[PDB]
């Protein structure tokens, strides 16, 4: 899929740069990445760049975005230990998959949006569960949402995502024809129903709001992360 | 930009 390094070190104050390729040419010829940063895995992702090189506001004025050719590279100028993290990168594939994620770099350093997820649990083999992601502090009917999950001790995996006007419902590849997203712009809602439940279902599952302009979504353009919610899958 | 999903539903 995408490629980045495993690692990276660094001492406090120096610069880090982090490299990823392997993304699909998107439709206007060029190439986007997103960088989504996790400082445990009991907590979630945050984005620190989207789109190349867009910083949210409330992200340290450290990390900035590039791209050359088909690459993109995290930059953190000043790495402070604080900035210990997995960071992973997104964009699309070439055709099939619009949100595809890296195996994630993990950084070692020597020396008013809100989503809201219910709806996890225990289930049995074979069973289903309904998650729900409410929405608050942005205009929620401009804008594509997705599911991505994780699974203990693994990397972000993209489930499904769904663009603003109820179209482009597309599909993970691990849960082909057992996953139905939907969502209700009238509250603010997102859905994702999972059926024929499995073991290796099990992981946290988080809503997140993309921040394409065009209402659609992608793994480039991610721009909020929910807190969350278990799914358990165990006989 | 263009993105990912809206070129996979003009492609579909
Ligand atoms: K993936
Ligand atoms: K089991």
């Amino acid at each position: 899929a995408l490629t980045q390094p495993s690692s990276v070190s660094a001492n406090p104050g120096e610069t880090v740069k982090i490299t990823c390729s392997g993304g699909g040419r998107y439709y206007d010829g060029s190439y986007y990445y997103g960088w989504y940063q996790q400082k445990s895995p009991g907590s979630a992702p945050v984005t620190v760049i989207y789109e190349n090189t867009k910083r949210p506001s409330n992200i340290p004025s450290r990390f900035s975005g590039s791209k050359s050719g088909s690459t993109a590279t995290l930059t953190i100028t000043g790495v402070r230990a604080e900035d210990e993290a997995v960071y992973y990168c997104g964009s699309a594939d070439d055709n099939m998959n619009p949100t595809i994620f890296g195996a994630g770099t993990t950084l070692t350093v020597l020396g008013a949006v809100t989503l809201d997820e219910s709806g996890g649990g225990l289930q049995t083999p074979g069973g289903a569960l309904s998650l729900v992601c409410k929405a608050s502090g942005f205009t929620f009917s401009s804008y594509g949402m997705q599911w991505v999950r994780q699974a203990p001790g693994k990397g972000l995996e993209w489930v499904a995502g769904i663009q603003n006007d109820d179209t482009g419902t597309y599909y993970g590849a691990a849960v082909k024809g057992r996953a139905t997203i939907s969502r209700d712009n009238g509250q603010s809602t997102v859905r994702l129903q999972l059926n024929n439940l499995r073991a290796e279902d099990t992981g946290t599952y988080y809503c997140a709001k993309d921040a394409s302009s065009d209402g659609g979504y992608g793994g480039d353009s991610i721009d909020a992360w929910g807190h969350g919610t278990e799914v358990i899958v165990s006989s | 930009k263009i993105s990912a999903s809206r070129k996979l539903q003009l492609k579909t």
